[PDB]
RNA sequence: AAUUGAAGAGUUUGAUCAUGGCUCAGAUUGAACGCUGGCGGCAGGCCUAACACAUGCAAGUCGAACGGUAACAGGAAGAAGCUUGCUUCUUUGCUGACGAGUGGCGGACGGGUGAGUAAUGUCUGGGAAACUGCCUGAUGGAGGGGGAUAACUACUGGAAAC
RNA sequence: UAGCUAGUAGGUGGGGUAACGGCUCACCUAGGCGACGAUCCCUAGCUGGUCUGAGAGGAUGACCAGCCACACUGGAACUGAGACACGGUCCAGACUCCUACGGGAGGCAGCAGUGGGGAAUAUUGCACAAUGGGCGCAAGCCUGAUGCAGCCAUGCCGCGUGUAUGAAGAAGGCCUUCGGGUUGUAAAGUACUUUCAGCGGGGAGGAAGGGAGUAAAGUUAAUACCUUUGCUCAUUGACGUUACCCGCAGAAGAAGCACCGGCUAACUCCGUGCCAGCAGCCGCGGUAAUACGGAGGGUGCAAGCGUUAAUCGGAAUUACUG
RNA sequence: GCCCGGAUAGCUCAGUUGGUAGAGCAGGGGAUUGAAAAUCCCCGUGUCCUUGGUUCGAUUCCGAGUCCGGGCACCA
């Protein structure tokens, strides 16, 4: 009925939202705990859901306004679907490059799964809060005043360091962290990519970059999209200082990424997936499509080029099958050896058709007698 | 390409020493050469003709470690040579440089001296020869590079070679470990026990 | 016609071929009123049909779509005939 | 100095010699299948369907033949926010060059296959009635007129092909 | 397959061809071919060669090279020096594709590749660096020719898979006249070496040309320009972690297939029972099988070995030699 | 994708919503020959496609997977 007024994307979206939080044990243990742990999630039928990207979209929204309210109440599950965040929902954002949605997520988690933490360095951001920003606005003053009288112009900001990647900072650099230099990060933000190489040559020549922390992302992109220039300088009053120059486009894509302790499934022409057994091949995927067009089968293209048809299907990639006007199976295909058909089904299909071509006894005479 | 395996079985089934032992230690007290290899050694064979023929290919082609179609191939050239055919095949397989290293006192044994050859022990006119069947002309030198004359394996070699008989188509330096190839071999240098003629016959049918 | 070159001869092709086929043709009618005259028996007539065509068909031959000697036999052809009439 | 080359065997019979077939031992391959299986070098690799063909490439080049500039890089005349010095936006084949075109030469070579052909074939040998771009050697000309035609432009017929 | 053939054989003249010619037409003569095989049928590219063979022959014609023919089938011409043109034109045909259904497009027997057929034959590789070709005055661009690379033991050839030593003739394996004798100096152990493989380094040759500057000579009114000849200057590599050399560690990672009655090299020991199986031929197997299956042992070849197909050989078994 | 049918001595087949399986040939074993054929005797000589269920008891009935034989649907 969602499909009837709200077409197929609709539906198919709803049942996948409906799948990764897998009520199976959202209610079950009611405690939420397959909104949780998978458990192998519909099992890999997980991995016969729908992939378009807005799943997962409409998903991460639905956990993210969950963790808003998990900072309020049921206790005890307020820890149980933080669990899950953290493990699941926060790194699946991160590879996706929503980095706005993991970095709240990550909050959210992270002060229902270590209080004690999240508590005491969320207090040592206050303790050094005035240098902190004095210092940022020292540093972005300086930009902002030979930038625009050089005529370029862009965005220059201070951007704080949230709590868990703080935390994650602290241990992997204790003792070496420092509460004021590795919580300050500048930010530029460019018209052109013109604009950011501009931007670089000018801090640069205002504030010595360091040696080996001068690191080109635009040239060669993470692979959740990632772009920036990152450079570390050594600023007035901060033997480093951190800036992360990029265009509009790219902070766009950096903050908000895609949204800019058996079986085989192939694609076809239009996108109507089928559904085959693991080490079959073109001939059995075009079987299963229809005999007729198996027995008239010429020759099988993979994503444009042209592949062997002893060559075995791989997962998602999209087939394409040229075909004959007159039907013509080999007895090849039958034998088993060549690899030419891995399904069962697919052989006896095959065979059937030199019966069909070639167009008991004792039983038949019992029958009679009687 | 050759014989990994029992060296004086071969031997034992010939009859003959094929020399596939050093010498430091006699044949007729390491094996028992008097009978023929196996279970059925003592059963003495009546031999036909064409066998006779082919053990005696068998033979030469131990003794050198010339496997079958090298072999072929070299009675081949030797017809195709003018003279005595037999004798063609036999200075072949004289002048083959492991078969020489081997004569000249660097190889203990020929498969020694092969070893050797392979292992870029060995060179001929001041140049390194990797290959065994590499045919020593008339007034080629053949020596041992300074990176290898080091080895004891090649003095041993040397001191069998004082122990035995000497060539006469060789000549031969012991401290300098080198020598020269004057002429090729003719049939009274070589062992009179080797019927060439036998083996010629064989490939003739 | 898959490569350009050969596009491009067609065309020059059909374009030669209609230019040639003008020459050779009005070359051929030339031909054919100095063998008519000659058929009728008209001597002076032929001759002067002659004249007009030779040079025609000699042009001809020179540009290339008559070959030299071809040229030639038509005139021999012709110049017997002419002789034989008177 | 340049073919210096020629082996038999088993099997007809109670046994023999002979005729006589079948048959094995050799060499060989564009080979395949089987069991294996380290490497190198040099070679070879649809013999059958001259059966069907998706995809890309396999013949283009010449701007020093010619009007032209469809992208580009330079100058040249003008001007915009005028960092007092040129970045920049407009125009013009003026130039390096070049889309598309006309023209020239090449697409008749190179590559493929062996279907057809027992002779408008091939091989060898003889010929006479021939043409032969570029390359070539020689001897003489290259004067002076035309009208076209793409290209390019408007209005249009076609889904496109055109 | 004994008769065949009317443009058929020849002639005169016309026409045509680049050229001679029934090449084609008009009219005439009635021939021409043929049992030295015409005709018709079947098969076939042909040659240099290849294989085989003592030769003579026989078989054969992949690769390389020459010549011919063909280019989806059947035509036809056009252009041109040259084609009746693989990646040109025109038409028809069958066959795929596109189409707004009116009409279009197409032609791997180019190189890759895919399907199919098959017993069976490779990667949609890189490059013009060379050699050759195209064009141009050149630079240059194109070149699936070519050069190289990949895959497959398909072949040929080479090389390796250790070398020397080593009796307790160890153990285990198999036989066994029960003593051993065989595996077998084989292994282990010891010494010695490092082919190729692995790592790290170095490191030619295939590269001759071309480009700028110059100086001289050859041209001409002219020391300009152009051409020719010298010279320095930087250059030009697809293959390419190239060939090739060195150092490192350590036997380390590198033996298998057939055969073993006679032919035919190589033999002993079971189950069974004319069964199962073997087999090239003779023939083995009907309760003691050197022939079947295994084990050991051997013999042959060896990175191949066998089987099968196919040819010559042997087969003087088409004999020309003979 | 779905259904229906079939899967029993060596091998031909017989027996079914439930009572420990036969007919032919083949084979055995004896007499008998060297062994046979003939002749004369005597003899089932079986994973009912495997694994589970139902039952007082399963070749059969229900699953569950296999295998073969259909007959149906499917056009990327
Ligand atoms: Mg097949
Ligand atoms: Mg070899
Ligand atoms: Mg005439
Ligand atoms: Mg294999
Ligand atoms: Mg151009
Ligand atoms: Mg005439
Ligand atoms: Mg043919
Ligand atoms: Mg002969
Ligand atoms: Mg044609
Ligand atoms: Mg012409
Ligand atoms: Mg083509
Ligand atoms: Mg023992
Ligand atoms: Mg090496
Ligand atoms: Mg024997
Ligand atoms: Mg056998
Ligand atoms: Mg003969």
């Amino acid at each position: 009925v969602l499909r009837e007024s709200v077409g197929k994307s609709v539906v198919n979206l709803i049942h996948g939202v409906r799948d990764m939080a897998a009520i199976r044990q959202l209610k079950a243990t009611h405690t939420d705990s397959v909104s949780s742990e998978q458990v192998d999630n519909v099992r890999r039928m997980l991995l016969a859901m729908v992939d378009d990207f807005r799943c997962v979209v409409i998903k991460l929204a639905e956990r993210i306004a969950h963790l808003r309210e998990v900072k309020d109440a049921p206790e005890d599950e307020r820890v149980l679907a933080a669990k899950e965040c953290t493990n699941i929902y926060a790194p699946l954002a991160n590879r996706l490059g929503i980095g706005q949605l993991k970095w709240e997520l990550e909050d959210y988690c992270f002060r229902y799964l270590h209080p004690t933490e999240y508590k005491r360095i969320a207090k040592l951001l206050h303790e050094r809060r005035l240098d902190r920003e004095h210092y940022i606005e020292e540093f972005v003053g300086h930009l902002r005043a030979e930038m625009k009288a050089e005529g370029v112009k862009a965005e220059v900001y201070g951007r704080p360091k949230h709590i868990y990647s703080i935390w994650r900072k602290m241990q992997k650099k204790n003792l070496a962290f420092d509460e004021l230099f590795d919580v300050r990060a500048v930010r530029i933000v460019a018209e052109r990519l013109q604009d950011c190489y501009a931007a670089l040559g000018i801090v640069h020549t205002h504030y010595r970059h360091l040696p080996d922390e001068f690191d080109d992302y635009v040239a060669n992109p993470k692979p959740n999209g990632y772009q920036s220039i990152h450079t570390v300088v050594l600023g007035p009053g901060g033997k480093t200082v951190e800036i992360q120059i990029r265009t509009k486009q790219m902070h766009e894509d950096a903050e908000l990424g895609v949204a800019a302790e058996d079986r085989v499934y192939v694609f076809t022409p239009k996108g109507d997936v089928v559904d085959l057994p693991a080490g079959s091949t073109p001939l059995d995927f075009a079987y299963h499509i229809h005999s007729d067009v198996g027995h008239r089968c010429i020759g099988a293209k993979i994503g444009g080029r042209i592949v062997p048809f002893t060559y075995q299907l791989q997962m998602g990639d999209q087939i394409e099958i040229i075909t004959q006007k007159q039907p013509n199976p080999s007895r090849d295909w039958l034998n088993p050896n060549l690899g030419y058909v891995t399904t069962s089904r697919g052989r006896s299909k095959i065979h059937a058709w030199f019966r069909k071509q070639d167009r008991a006894a004792i039983g038949g005479g019992d029958i009679r007698l009687n | 390409a050759r014989y990994l395996g029992p060296k004086l079985k071969l031997s034992r089934r010939e009859g003959t020493d094929l020399f596939l032992k050093s010498g430091v230690r006699a044949i007729d007290t390491k094996c028992k050469i008097e009978q023929a290899p196996g279970q059925h050694g003592a059963r003495k064979p009546r031999l036909s003709d064409y066998g006779v023929q082919l053990r005696e290919k068998q033979k030469v082609r131990r003794i050198y470690g010339v496997l079958e179609r090298q072999f072929r191939n070299y009675y081949k050239e030797a017809a195709r040579l003018k003279g005595n055919t037999g004798e063609n095949l036999l200075a072949l397989l004289e002048g083959r440089l492991d078969n020489v290293v081997y004569r000249m006192g660097f190889g203990a044994t020929r498969a020694e001296a092969r070893q050797l050859v392979s292992h870029k022990a060995i060179m001929v006119n001041g140049r390194v020869v990797n290959i065994a069947s590499y045919q020593v002309s008339p007034n080629d030198v053949v020596s041992i590079r300074e990176k290898a004359k080091k080895q004891s394996r090649v003095k041993a070699a040397l001191e069998l070679a004082e122990q035995r008989e000497k060539p006469t188509w060789l000549e031969v330096d012991a401290g300098k470990m080198e020598g020269t190839f004057k002429r090729k071999p003719e049939r009274s240098d070589l062992s009179a026990d080797i019927n060439e003629h036998l083996i010629v016959e064989l490939y003739s049918k | 016609a898959n490569i350009k070159s050969a596009k491009k001869r067609a065309i020059q092709s059909e374009k030669a071929r209609k230019h040639n086929a003008s020459r050779r043709s009005m070359m051929r009618t030339f031909i054919k009123k100095v063998y008519a005259a000659i058929e009728a028996g008209d001597k002076a007539a032929a001759q002067k049909a002659f004249n007009e065509m030779q040079p025609i068909v000699d042009r001809q031959a020179a540009k290339g779509l008559i070959h030299k000697n071809k040229a030639a036999r038509h005139k021999a052809n012709l110049t017997a005939q002419i002789n034989k009439l008177a």
